[PDB]
RNA sequence: AUGGUAGGAUAGUGGCCUACCAUGGUUUCAACGGGUAACGGAGAGGGAGCCUGAGAAACGG
RNA sequence: AUACAGUGAAACUGCGAAGCUCAUUAAAUCAGUUAUCGUUUAUUUGAUAGUUACAUGGUAUAACUGUGGUAAUUCUAGAGCUAAUACAUGCAAUCUCGACCCUUUGGAAGAGAUGUAUUUAUUAG
């Protein structure tokens, strides 16, 4: 027909759409049921042939009909002639949708499954072996990028469904399959189990050199502190152990690390005896990359809580590689140590100092410790070993902090927030308020105490402390006065001793550190979120933590005053007002805490 | 019922009690009956135009009056709050806002505020097939409405069209007209919203004189900001 | 006669009351629709305002639903076998919501057949037990969830786990 | 129990009191012959 | 739970017998909201109440009220009393008085007499109840 | 009569009524009952019943 | 006015028909106020429905013509007409994903998608 027909064109592509239709229902309906073999030259020729030429461009976005009706083939073995007719045009057909760039992922996952099934479903004919062979290279060839473009969980489970068969089938047997799935399977790493059986068979039977395993060598490292199921750690050592086999150099290390994690209950003697191999010259012996593994696995057993054994070794254990960059002759390999120790063990101590274990936190302090008073080559805690004065002891402040006696602990936080001026920024931000903070949420009565002065100390350090960590400081205990009724008295007073650190910080520039140069930045952070966040909680009506927002006012009447003096006009008004709201309440007991809080005030 | 005593109709129309047995019903429409003015009271009464009700019909059938932009022959139509009334004729265009003492005052408006009106968002909800829409204090059914619209809120409404140009949040700082209560016309800037679930929310307003006073939500029509009302005011 | 007046009855603290006036027909109550198997009798009755209500005084079909796979069949309804609040319902047969009936199992059956290959893939095929007793049998349990006596509709819901449990063993 | 009538009450109804009379004819058979019929009902 | 004729269910909520994806029945709740936390028991619990607050068809909007849990031993609701001090201008003096009112109570609160109750008013519930018990204390 | 479960009916909540179940609810802080300068709600010849309409058991039939 | 066309009895449709006289009743009348997420609502007002036809039938009769009964009524039977906003029947479009990345607003292969009302069940919310 000619364009002028539009109409009857109109109505013949209706006809097509609704009778391909027809063929792909009636075909699932009674699909296995019905024989197919006089019908199978004259279905294939009159309907798949016309649009196989183009097939690719047409059923990119969403499946389609005679999409749906290819799947169906592809899913039973007794109708493969379709795909077997005229050199495999339609499993071509397939994979050219698969090969286009603008492939979207609800055609990718019907598809990928179709060509799992073939893999799975033999069939005694040589059409099959030859139709699976482009089906596979096909595949393998353009795997990695499918992946990125995938958006569904279960899109990625289907995929490696299909990585496994191939290696069932034994696909992996060819050195260039093989490297084909592994490229796919790094993009998939760049479900867990079916990963790890999927790399314990292209792995163990097969040897890869050093160069090509090596990137996978470090990322299956990082795995093991990763993973905690023991599921996970048994088929995690065994790759390593195999990772050993192939590469002679790795096998000592897999070895190690086999020994280091046994399991269901770990081997006692025999991890001790592996920490006494390698406090005893055995770190001295051990490689960069040998370290690794081994790190990783100590920060697992310090995390611990319920052998003392483990976690004690473990963090001597990390101390031995401090003592390994000290060995060093030189600063060059020292750093390749170094930058080690900042990725992996400096980010794992913060977040471990913020643990809510004692003992688990003690361990890390202990670390955090033995590295400040040994800088030979790491510099970063300088300003630590100063409030250290060379390690001496009660003058640390490490053994105090987590002394047996509390009073101990007590006087030595004061002298941290005297001396929080020496301190540099970061570390009062990254690493000292983190240890100290938990005293002020603690609940029993002991550390009470130590709480208050606790409290004293943040404010000395958070007034010695860098703008961008102290608002994130402020941000996160706003947010605790939402979040945690339990700890509300906890956050605000500490949010009125972080009021004044701010207050002793704005006067004279009218101290914190890379404070603004311009005074209209940070009060206009103060007009917009400080004052009305605290405000309105502040006018809050539950008599029940009534008493508790009061010191808020006294905030409040902080963050005005070194605003501009046209903001202080603006705000106290406001606040001195909640406070005589709260004044001209009948409770006795409140309204003698209205008066001394707005002495305070005064 | 359907008949009104003088002595029984609203006070806020100023009618003298004495010039007759009975006083119009404002017809059903846009307002309720206690808080609208009928066409007949308006022009026969405020702007003394006609002298009895039949110059009012005269007047109304001469398609000369116009409420909201559409050409109004009811005696006793309900014009209310922030309804514009416009006369040709005359080139007069008027709109209904409350006085001090509470009562409509006629306060005449240039043709750009004739050509729009702000409505309080009385709901927002969604329509059959999935269409939003907001109704308002006149009963202005407006559908698809700007999404960050919520109820409490004022649109401006173009006549002609009958959309949404703009609108205002309702927030501490807004000035605001009352509409309701002792304080009936007083306009002032919003302060605190007393909220009172499953009851009456009451909002604190001060005025230019610095003077607070409480009234509840329901009287309380957002008009502007503070410094810049959105209508010219009496 | 019936009235819904609350005038009648007694007080909190219970004082007799006297009447106050004649009955008016804004508290307006009328007689039980009786509806019961047959041969299907709808009558239509003006209520308040221009609103309509359909009296189902007789029907033998209804439009019941499988929820669990999700389909909705009409049915010719065989009897009535339970109803929790009173039996002479039962025994009389008379059809009211909640009434547990026993409907046609036959579309059904055809439709499971046609959907599923199967005579009663075969993991979404499986279903509870008691139910395919049911149909072996070829009586399907089942509770009503529309109101016969203010639409005029029979349709209700099959009964499944633990409701259909607790009904079986109340039966 | 007693409320809503779902207990017999024994005591009289006005309204109903003398809705009927009865017939003094009585039974065409005569008591003897009826008392004698029963008697012999069913064997 | 199913101590009834009829088989007792939070209407049009519906437990799928195939799918068996949870051991527990699919549970409907709200929160009646006015800072009324909604009780872990109602959550978790498997009692049906078709008139209580937080799972059932009733919504507490009005006045809010006190009072001294005066009976209990009806089922599933309770009689309060609230007292006050009335004025009598004529002498100037008060005199006390009571009142009470019976108040619907949902099985997730555990009420005893003697104790404080607040409750929501709500639409009429039997002859003589108008209130839910929404906090006990 | 007080309340729960389920049902019937309303324009809808609800013992308003129906089937089962518990024996409850107000009251000496005045329930219940009595008197009254409590003019300081009923019907269209008399009871019963039906029909219309958005709204009447209609001063209609 | 060669279909009628101004006015218009009758009839069929549409809308609306919603003072007196007796008794008496203590917050159960009435007044104020709350809620309807527990409801119906003519009318007014603002929005709102793409899913034989150059126009179908009497499945229709009034008014009207004419024949009669009865002491007789807003009492009447037979026969013959003729209409609707009365009674019934009823009928080659659009919107997306969009290869080709052809031209880079843009066209465009192919795939698709498309009332409302009642009742029940189910999913999202």
């Amino acid at each position: 027909e000619s364009t002028e027909e539009v109409h009857l064109r109109k109505m013949a592509s209706n006809l097509r759409q609704q009778g391909l239709k027809c063929l792909s229902s009636v075909f699932e309906f009674v699909g296995n049921t019905f024989d197919w073999s006089t019908s199978m030259e004259d279905i294939y020729a009159v309907v798949v042939k016309p649009r196989i030429s183009h097939f690719s461009d047409e059923n990119l976005q969403q499946p389609s009909s005679l999409l749906r009706l290819f799947l169906y083939w592809a899913h039973n073995p007794s109708l493969y002639q379709f795909l077997y007719y005229d050199e495999f045009a339609t499993a071509t057909a397939l994979m050219d949708t698969i090969s286009n760039q603008h492939v979207k992922e609800a055609v990718i996952g019907p598809i990928i499954e179709a060509a799992d099934s073939i893999i799975r479903n033999p069939v005694n004919d040589d059409h099959y072996v030859d139709l699976v062979t482009l089906i596979c290279t096909s595949c393998l060839k353009i795997l990695p990028s499918l992946y990125v473009k995938l958006s569904d969980s279960n899109s990625i489970s289907t995929f490696l469904n299909l990585l496994v068969s191939i290696t069932e089938m034994g696909f992996i047997q060819d050195d260039h399959v093989r490297s084909r799935l592994i490229s796919s399977l790094i993009s998939i790493l760049k479900d867990t189990q079916k990963i790890l059986k999927i790399l314990k068979l292209i792995v163990f039977n097969y040897n890869c050199s050093w160069s090509d395993i090596e990137e996978l060598y470090t990322t299956i490292s990082s795995l093991f502190k990763t993973f905690d199921e023991r599921n996970l750690r048994v088929s995690l050592t065994e790759l390593f152990i195999e990772l050993g086999r192939k590469v002679p150099e790795l096998e000592s290390i897999s070895k190690l690390v086999a020994d280091l994690n046994s399991y269901h209950e770990y081997d006692f003697p025999r991890i001790l005896s592996t920490f006494k191999g390698l406090i005893e010259d055995g770190y001295k012996s051990y490689s960069e990359l040998e370290w690794l593994p081994l790190l990783f696995t100590f920060l697992h057993f310090i995390n611990n809580k319920e052998e003392l054994a483990l976690r004690t070794n473990a963090s001597h254990a990390i101390m031995k590689f401090i003592d390994f960059i000290n060995e060093k002759p030189n600063l060059n390999e020292a750093s390749k140590s170094i930058s080690m120790l900042k990725d992996i063990l400096l980010p794992n101590i913060r977040i471990g100092l913020r643990d809510s274990l004692e003992e688990v936190q003690s361990e890390y302090v202990s670390v955090l410790s033995y590295m400040v008073k040994n800088t030979k080559y790491f510099t970063d805690f300088e300003d630590m070993a100063i409030l250290l004065y060379n390690g001496d002891e009660e003058a640390d402040f490490f053994t105090n902090v987590n002394h047996i006696q509390l009073h101990r602990r007590q006087r030595a936080i004061k002298r941290l927030g005297e001396h929080a001026h020496q301190l540099k920024d970061n570390s009062i931000s990254h690493y000292l308020i983190p240890m100290i903070e938990h005293y002020v949420f603690s609940d029993d009565e002991r550390y009470r105490n130590i709480g208050n002065e606790t409290q004293i100390a943040i404010g000395g350090l958070a007034q010695h402390m860098s703008w961008n960590q102290y608002k994130a400081l402020l941000r996160r205990y706003i947010s605790m006065l939402k979040t945690k009724p339990n700890q509300m008295k906890q956050a605000v007073q500490l949010i009125v001793q972080l009021s004044v650190p701010l207050r002793e910080t704005l006067r004279i520039v009218r101290t914190l550190s890379k404070f603004p140069s311009n005074l209209d930045e940070p009060s206009n952070f103060i007009k917009q979120e400080l004052y009305p966040t605290l405000s309105k909680i502040l006018g809050t009506r539950d008599d029940e933590t009534i008493i508790e927002r009061m010191p808020i006012a006294e905030a409040l009447v902080n963050i005005v005053l070194g605003l501009t003096n046209d903001d202080i006009t603006n705000f106290l008004p406001s606040i001195l007002t909640n406070i005589c709201q709260v004044l001209r309440s009948k409770s006795e007991e409140l309204r003698d805490a209205v008066r001394v809080t707005l002495g305070k005030i005064s | 019922k359907k008949h009104l005593k003088r002595l029984a109709a609203p006070h806020h129309w100023l009618l003298d009690k004495l010039s007759g047995c009975y006083a119009p019903r404002p017809s059903a429409g846009p307002h309720k009956l206690r808080e609208s003015l009928p066409l007949i009271v308006f022009l026969r009464n405020r702007l003394k135009y006609a002298l009895n009700g039949r110059e009012v019909k005269a007047i109304l059938m001469q398609r000369h009056v116009k409420v909201d932009g559409k050409v109004r022959t009811d005696t006793t139509y309900p014009a209310g709050f922030m309804d514009v009334i416009t006369l040709d004729a005359t080139n007069e265009n008027f709109r209904l806002v409350y006085d001090v003492k509470g009562r409509f005052a006629v306060h005449r408006i240039t043709d750009e505020e004739a050509s729009y009106k702000l409505g309080k968002v009385k709901k927002v909800q969604l329509g059959k097939k999935g269409v939003p829409y907001v109704v308002t204090h006149d009963g202005r059914t407006i559908r698809y409405p700007d999404p960050n619209i919520k109820v409490n809120d004022t649109v401006k409404i173009d006549l002609a069209s009958g959309k949404i140009t703009d609108f205002i949040k309702f927030d501490a700082g807004k000035l605001v007209y009352v509409t309701g209560g002792r304080n009936l016309g007083r306009i002032g800037t919003i302060v605190h919203k007393e909220r009172h679930d499953g009851g009456f929310d009451l909002v604190h307003i001060k005025d230019s004189l610095d003077n607070t006073f409480v009234t509840r939500l329901n009287n309380v029509f957002v008009i502007g900001e503070q410094g810049k009302p959105y209508i010219s005011l009496p | 006669g019936i009235s819904r007046d609350s005038r009648h009855k007694r007080s909190a603290t219970g004082a007799k009351r006297a009447q106050f006036r004649k009955k008016r027909k804004f508290e307006l109550g009328r007689q039980p629709a009786n509806t019961k198997i047959g041969a299907k009798r709808i009558h239509s009755v003006r209520t308040r305002g221009g609103n309509k209500k359909y009296r189902a005084l007789r029907i033998e079909t209804g439009n019941f639903s499988w929820a669990s796979e999700g389909i909705s069949k009409k049915t010719r309804i065989a009897g009535v076998v339970y109803h929790p609040s009173n039996n002479e319902l039962v025994r009389t047969n008379t059809l009211t919501k909640a009434a547990i009936v026993q409907i046609d199992a036959t579309p059904f059956r055809q439709w499971f057949e046609a959907h599923y290959g199967q005579t009663l893939r075969a993991a979404s095929a499986k279903i509870e037990s008691s139910v395919e007793s049911q149909f072996s049998a070829g009586r399907l349990y089942a509770c009503i969830s529309s109101r016969p006596g203010q639409s005029g509709r029979c349709d209700g819901y099959i009964l499944e786990g633990e409701e259909l449990a607790f009904y079986l063993r109340r039966l | 129990k007693a409320s809503k009538g779902r207990k017999l009450n024994y005591s009289v109804q006005d309204p109903i009191a003398n809705y009927e009379a009865p017939i003094t004819s009585g039974y065409k058979w005569s008591d003897d012959q009826i008392d004698e019929f029963f008697a012999g009902l069913l064997g | 739970v199913q101590s009834e004729r009829a088989f007792q269910k939070q209407p049009h909520i519906f437990n799928n017998p195939k799918v068996k994806t949870s051991k527990r029945t699919k549970r409907w709740y709200k929160n009646a909201g006015l800072g009324f936390k909604t009780p872990k028991t109602a959550i978790e619990g498997s009692y049906i109440d078709k008139k209580c607050p937080f799972t059932g068809l009733v919504s507490i909007r009005g006045k809010i009220l006190t009072g001294t849990v005066v009976s209990t031993k009806m089922h599933r609701t309770i009689v309060i009393r609230r007292a006050y001090l009335h004025y009598i201008p004529k002498y100037n003096r008060y005199e006390k008085r009571h009142k009470n009112v019976p108040v619907h109570v949902s099985p997730a609160f555990r009420v005893q007499v003697g104790d404080i109750v607040t409750v929501g008013q709500c639409r009429p519930i039997s002859k003589t109840v108008r209130f839910n018990v929404v906090k006990v204390s």
